């Protein structure tokens, strides 16, 4: 009574939740809680050198800016889930009849729906009706599950007779369900109708993340809705994925933690030797106070907030804005835009962007985001000819032309019987459209493509009738009636269909397709005449990824199709085993068969595939296939995006239930103990493992086995793998072994395994679309995670690099001169500069300079970069942010604040530095003095670290010099006369009227910038080694990889792969439908022609 | 829907990338170096012209002449006249039971300084940078206010109130200020100048607008323990002093960022100091004890850095030094390294 909505939201906090995850998500940033805890002691009454509220405030600042950036985020998002939920959904009404165009949030449990075909799926719905024969429907589960098949949703029979809208008001009862776990083969259910009680069965369980095909409508009482459907159960929640670049940030704060507690406790010792050597000295302090280590404590907590700005507060923020904008101008680039769908590669987290700068493994999925799942009919050898560049429908024009030559052509009948076979032995569907089109309902793509591929070639298949007659189309010719006598169904074990005819003349011929591992097993062809030439072009298809099956015939007599139908009807009534026997059956009945032929079909990859798989392994990354489709599809999709070269082994592991450490330890004693270089080694040599062989083999006793030498492979392609399994590859190699992971799906089935990675790319666009929404980049097409990848990461990466040591470097560079000062003023924790002018540093005078730095700069070329991959492990090896480099910016600082303090201190010597009338500088002029000089230092670095000067560089890295000296007068002319700062009286007078103030501000910048411009110059005029190193950078161990058990040759690949489950529906299907009779009276309805 | 085309939004905005060529560093080295130097002369000269003369009279009264005028040993005068002084300077220790330990210091201009000549206290090991000195005074009550009790600032707290009453220049600055007083003349002796000084428009202007006179009536207040010795009986309507007029303890107020440090009191902006041989009287109230370091008077004639400092003149020259150190190991090693 208390189910679920429909929603899917993907949203990082709801309404409860974001106050703990997100003051969790930012004081699990060490440079949060620092300035909480020395925000909360600053409280402590005459403590505070600085202000009780300056830490508060800029603090306060931080998190309601960081608030806003999450709050925008969250919006952006949110409304991304609103766009999935508001999609159509038509649901019946209990005040009127007719089903409405509602929404799908509007979905309730136990709401009778109507989806129509070819688009989605709102919930797991129980098929009570449809409107083909007995009510069944196809549906394609390539976000489910991952095969690209169909698969039949039979609906019960008692209830599939509310074929119509107007009497589904009598349809009364109760579905006594499942609990809602996530299995999803597995569903178990009692429907209770008027009078009866229906068992239920995953037959009629339509889930959600699957669409309706080859179906006109569906009546769908929903079970399951939102997240407790089966598919999206545990997969939704949008977890904190803290980025690597700030676990090493946090490090460096536990790094100038620790220089921290050396400068309070060099200061603070220095306090006492001063504070108790000098104490008759010291009588104008009046320090009568005799408890020595309560004044430690309390003198310990004032360095500890006098220091305590060395770590960055405007550092998480200013990261947080160059990761967000950053994530905004790739979230809107052209390069990366898909104009067939109009999907602009939208980013949602914003915060693993300089993730793609680290990225060494990729998960990727098969269907759907490396395949189109589209199959064109490519080629066929046929009687041993596929051509003599690559032509191939100049084959298909000498098919054409060589058939007309029926008085001289020896290769007539047989490529007639191959055309016949391409059309005729099959399972598909034809259905009239209302244009001068026909369209193919077909269960297997694999038989589409075989039939659209005959239908392109003369053989238009027209209509099927059920036990009758099953007629075609020539071009020459007009119409030719067959009669389908009996089928063989497809089955794994079996590898293989057939499908007994008659012919027009009376002659019983059977035809049947399927691997030449097992049809050729089964044949004579008259001393293998057409066998070998069939062979070659079976490597010669293998070898460009292309599906294929092995095509032959035979033929039978009047009495041996009378005894064998007489055999195979006492065959077919047997309910022990049905499958079984009609394969005993079935190859009793597939002896000596004559190969006619061979096909070529491919499953048409999305654009850019190869290209990118092969610029990402340029680029030092290595391509993981985690897909929930069988092996062999898997192996020719990998071995036609050119994962699986020429000459790769393939390393097959297909388990059982504790023969696993015989391949493992078989692999890895004959893979460790004989060694090659080890370089070209890796290249020829690929791993393949099923679902079963993965969830035995991720276990802790096997687990990092598994990894730390089975990584020594090019290519891994986990074959048939479920969500669960997906997310524990991705899981256990975050763990184990630490790298930066990437994952990429389409559709729901790897939305546990997008959200378990470092990045989660998704696909957007076309019916897999709840990866893209539940993603950290929705991205419209594979091919542009290469620029996505190699030229918004390297930019991503490096540019953030160089801003977090700026930011490291000018925080430490202004407030490193309150520990030189420390030295001279008695150790006693005096500010050199007023209270808000330092907030005001890591507020609003240098907070500019690391943004235009991370964003606005470039380093390398996006020319060069993608002309480049090798640039692309520059960024892996973390080459150019670490904790050395970190340790180079923070004594840059030192040595920066060093001489800006020893600089004043010698200029600005007892105060008398000023021509006005005898007037002294004081502290405070004084104290504006090295605060601005460290501004021009640290904007001058900022002017030494870019390398291209935009306009926005130039706002940032001179107008934040501007906008101080605009901004002191007006700051210490106003706010002094409203008692704010109130040492700032004659502070404008006492510098902007000095002389030597401005020329302090000339030249003592210029030491520091000497250094640096000069280290700059020397960098990249005799030091080049950044980007032009890598610019300008046998068989006796393959005979023993060959030996080892389950280890298969690529020149021996026949490419075998014919998708087609053993509930796809072969047999029934058949024996149903009727083209030439048209719908009933309520939808497109077909009548039960049995 | 689609993104925008433009340069902005596509990444391609208008960059400048500067190369680093010896053309354009090595002519920016050379010149930054031939900017530098020509100042950086004009800060050592402009900072060598100025001619101030320190006297350390810090032991003045423990080493007592009080009978003539015996020299000042050389550990404790500093003259950075034109002309060389050719009589050194002199000390005595007067004490008529009302001076109280005076000394006469007395010195040799040798030449007439024709800039406004100024005369500052040196102190040298006074922590006035400190973090409990620099706060302890109450804004308010600096301002004139009749602040109360529990409504004074609490960082006063040692010098904040007394014996059921409050100090009126409370806390640490406002306390402790050196009372030197020093002689508003410089007296000439054999009769060549008695040249005039004064303690007005010593201070900074907004000193004189915020420390203001104040509104009590001198029965609520009390002074601060340290200068109780002027103010023996205590605070009453006659005496009390007017804290806007008074101006040397509002150059003790603006307290200075270092141990070593001037504070003003006395100039003469509108004539010149000839070359006599001047008394200045300055009347010891101040021990060392209290802190722990030396007080000297200074008597000098700022410039336009403001003083004897060579600092940022040889520090345009180490700058302009290294633009023209590395402008020659960046050309030399530009020519010899494809050689
Ligand atoms: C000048 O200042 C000194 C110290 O700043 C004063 O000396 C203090 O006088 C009070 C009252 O006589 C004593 O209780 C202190 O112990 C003295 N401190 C010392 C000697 O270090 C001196 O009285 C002031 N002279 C004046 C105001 O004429
Ligand atoms: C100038 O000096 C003489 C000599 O001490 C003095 O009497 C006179 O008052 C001074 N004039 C002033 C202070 O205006
Ligand atoms: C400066 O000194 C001269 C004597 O040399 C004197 O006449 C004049 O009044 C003094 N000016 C001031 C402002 O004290």
């Amino acid at each position: 009574f208390g189910y679920s909505d429909n929603h899917i939201s993907t949203t990082k906090y709801n309404f409860a939740t974001f106050l703990p995850k997100f003051l969790f998500q930012e004081f699990s940033k060490y440079a949060n809680l620092f300035f909480l805890c020395t925000s909360a002691i600053q409280q402590v009454p005459h403590v505070s050198p600085t202000n009780r509220y300056t830490t508060i405030g800029t603090l306060l600042v931080v998190l309601i800016v960081s608030a806003m950036k999450e709050c925008i985020e969250d919006i952006k998002r949110a409304n991304s889930d609103k766009e999935l939920n508001n999609s159509t959904a038509e649901i019946f009404s209990e005040a009127h009849d007719d089903f409405v165009e509602k929404r799908w949030i509007d979905i309730r449990v136990g709401d009778i729906i109507r989806v129509k075909s070819e688009e989605p799926i709102p919930a797991d719905t129980i098929i009570l009706s449809s409107s083909e024969p007995e009510g069944l429907c196809y549906i394609e589960t390539a976000n489910l599950d991952g095969e690209t098949n169909l698969k039949i949703k039979q609906s019960r029979v008692e209830t599939a007779k509310f074929i119509d809208v107007k009497t589904l008001k009598n349809m009364n009862g109760k579905v006594v369900s499942e609990q809602p776990n996530s299995s999803l083969y597995t569903y178990e259910g009692t429907m209770t109708l008027n009078d009866r009680q229906i068992p239920l069965s995953p037959d009629q369980m339509i889930l959600r993340g699957a669409t309706l095909r080859n179906t006109a409508w569906i009546f769908g009482l929903v079970i399951f809705t939102g997240h407790e459907t089966k598919l999206l159960r545990n997969a939704t929640a949008t977890p904190i994925k803290r980025t690597a670049v700030e676990k090493i940030i946090n490090r460096q704060i536990i790094a100038l933690f620790t220089v921290l507690i050396v400068l309070i406790l060099i200061s603070s010792i220095g306090n006492v030797i001063m504070s108790t050597a000098d104490a008759k000295h010291l009588s104008y302090l009046y320090l009568e106070g005799t408890n020595k280590a309560g004044l430690f404590f309390k003198d310990f907590l004032t360095f500890w907030i006098l220091f305590s700005n060395l770590v960055p507060i405007s550092l998480f923020v200013t990261v947080e804005l160059i990761k967000y904008y950053q994530a905004f101008m790739i979230g809107s680039d052209l390069d990366l835009y898909y104009e067939k769908t109009d999907t602009p590669t939208v980013v949602r987290t914003s915060s693993l962007v300089e993730e793609l700068g680290q990225i060494e493994y990729i998960f990727s999925d098969k269907t759907g985001t490396l395949t189109r799942n589209i199959m064109e009919f490519k080629s066929c050898s046929i009687a041993g000819h596929c051509y003599d560049g690559i032509e191939v429908g100049y084959r298909k024009f000498d098919d054409l032309k060589k058939k007309l030559n029926d008085p001289s052509d020896e290769d007539s009948p047989i490529i007639n019987d191959f055309l016949t076979l391409l059309a005729t032995c099959h399972t598909v569907i034809p259905e009239f459209q209302s244009d001068g089109s026909i369209k193919y309902q077909a269960a297997s793509p694999d038989e589409g493509a075989l039939v659209q591929g005959g239908a392109d070639l003369g053989y238009k298949f027209i209509i099927r009738k059920p036990n009758s007659v099953t007629v075609l189309l020539e071009e020459t010719g007009e119409e030719k009636e067959y009669q389908l006598l009996n089928i063989c169904e497809f089955n794994s074990t079996r590898k293989r269909m057939s499908a007994i005819f008659r012919f027009p003349d009376g002659s019983i011929k059977l035809f049947c397709k399927g691997a030449d591992t097992v049809i050729l097993e089964r044949l004579d062809d008259e001393a293998n005449q057409y066998v070998e030439a069939t062979m070659r072009h079976l490597e010669d298809y293998a070898s460009e990824g292309l599906r294929t099956l092995c095509l032959a015939m035979r033929d039978i007599s009047e009495g041996e199709y009378e005894e064998w139908n007489s055999i195979y009807n006492e065959a077919a009534t047997t309910l022990d085993n049905r499958a079984e026997k009609l394969d005993e059956a079935a190859n009793l009945i597939e002896k000596n068969l004559i190969l006619i032929g061979a096909t070529a079909i491919e499953d048409k990859l999305q654009d850019g595939v190869p290209e990118t798989i092969h610029t990402l392994q340029e680029a030092g990354i290595k391509i993981w296939v985690l897909t929930g489709d069988r092996q062999e599809t898997a192996i020719n999709i990998g071995m036609s995006c050119r994962l699986l070269s020429e000459d790769m082994n393939l390393l097959i592991i297909n388990e059982e239930t504790r023969d696993d450490t015989e391949r493992n330890l078989l692999e890895k004693i004959n893979a460790l103990n004989e060694h090659q270089l080890s370089t070209h080694d890796m290249n020829t040599l690929a791993l393949v493992i099923d679902g079963k062989s993965l969830g035995f083999a991720l276990e802790p006793e096997l687990e990092d086995y598994l990894l730390t030498v089975a990584k020594l492979c090019k290519a891994v392609i986990c074959c048939r793998v479920s969500p669960l399994q997906k997310a524990l590859v991705v899981k256990m190699v975050k763990r184990k072994s630490s790298s930066l992971l990437l994952a990429i799906g389409d559709g729901a089935n790897d939305v546990s395994m997008i959200q378990a990675a470092h990045v989660g790319v998704g696909i957007s666009g076309m019916e897999g679309m709840q990866a893209a929404r539940s993603a950290d980049i929705a991205v419209g097409q594979f091919k542009f995670l290469k620029k996505l990848l190699l030229v918004h990461g390297s930019w991503s990466y490096q540019r953030i690099s160089v801003a977090i040591l700026y930011s490291f470097y000018k925080n430490t560079a202004l407030y490193m001169t309150q520990f030189w000062y420390v030295f001279a003023n008695a150790f006693s924790g005096q500010s050199i500069m007023e209270s808000w002018t330092m907030s005001f540093y890591n507020l609003f005078f240098t907070v500019w300079p690391p943004f235009v730095i991370g964003v606005f700069d470039q380093f390398v070329s996006s020319r060069l970069l993608e002309r480049y991959p090798q640039l692309y492990k520059l960024g892996q090896k973390g080459q150019f942010f670490s904790v050395y480099i970190f340790w180079g910016w923070i004594i840059n600082g030192f040595f920066h604040s060093a001489i800006v303090f020893i600089g004043t201190i010698l200029i600005y010597r007892y105060g008398f530095a000023l021509n006005m009338h005898g007037e002294l500088a004081d502290h405070w002029s004084w104290g504006v003095t090295v605060y601005t000089t460290s501004v021009i230092i640290v904007l001058g670095k900022a002017a030494l670290v870019t390398n291209q000067w935009t306009k926005f560089t130039l706002i940032a890295i001179p107008g934040s010099l501007l906008f101080w000296l605009i901004f002191f007068p007006i700051y210490a002319s106003i706010f002094p006369h409203a008692n704010i700062s109130r040492e700032y009286y004659g502070v404008v007078k006492h510098t902007y009227g000095s002389g030597v103030f401005w020329l302090t501000l000339i030249v003592l910048p210029i030491f520091a910038l000497v250094r640096d411009f000069l280290w700059k110059y020397y960098k990249r005029m005799y030091e080049p080694e950044t980007y032009h190193v890598i610019q300008e950078m046998v068989q006796q161990f393959q005979n023993a990889i060959r030996k080892v058990r389950q280890v298969q040759r690529m020149k021996k690949q026949r490419g075998f792969a014919f998708s087609q489950a053993e509930e796809g529906g072969q047999e029934k299907i058949v024996r149903m439908y009727d083209t030439t009779q048209k719908r009933g009276k309520y939808g497109e309805l077909q009548d039960a022609s049995a | 829907k689609k993104p925008p085309n433009t340069a902005f939004r596509q990444q391609r905005l208008k960059a400048w990338q500067p190369i680093l060529s010896p053309q354009s560093v090595l002519p920016l080295l050379i010149f930054v170096a031939c900017i530098f130097t020509p100042i950086g002369i004009g800060l050592i000269v402009s900072a060598t012209k100025v001619q101030d003369l320190t006297i350390d009279y810090s032991h003045c009264d423990t080493k007592a002449s009080t009978t003539a005028f015996e020299d000042i040993p050389k550990k404790y005068i500093k003259y950075h006249f034109k002309s060389k002084v050719e009589n050194k300077p002199q000390w005595r220790l007067t004490e008529n039971e009302n001076g109280e330990q005076s000394c006469e210091l007395q010195f040799e201009i040798p030449n007439d300084i024709k800039k406004s000549i100024f005369i500052y206290y040196k102190i040298t090991n006074f922590y006035q940078n400190h973090r409990r000195y620099v706060q302890s005074f109450d804004t308010k009550q600096i301002l004139g206010e009749p602040i109360k009790k529990d409504d004074l600032d609490t960082s006063c707290s040692p010098i904040r109130s007394r014996e059921d009453k409050i100090i009126y220049p409370c806390g640490l600055i406002a306390n402790s200020m050196f009372n030197d007083t020093f002689s508003q003349v410089l007296s000439g002796i054999d009769d060549t100048e008695d040249y005039n000084l004064t303690n007005k428009h010593i201070s900074w202007s907004i000193d004189r607008h915020r420390f203001k006179t104040t509104k009590y009536n001198a029965s609520d207040i009390v002074p601060p323990p340290n200068w109780m010795k002027k103010y023996p009986d205590g605070y009453t309507d006659e005496n009390l002093p007017d804290i806007h007029t008074w101006e040397e303890f509002q150059v003790w107020m603006r307290t200075a960022a270092f141990p070593k440090f001037y504070k003003l009191t006395l100039k003469n902006e509108s004539a010149s100091l000839p070359k006599g041989k001047y008394q200045m009287n300055i009347e010891l109230n101040y021990p060392i004890s209290l802190f722990g370091g030396t007080k000297s008077f200074v008597l000098t004639t700022n410039g336009a850095i403001g003083g004897r400092n060579m600092s940022l003149g040889v520090l345009y020259l180490i700058v302009a030094g290294l633009c023209a150190l590395f402008g020659i190991i960046f050309l030399v090693k530009l020519i010899f390294q494809p050689r």
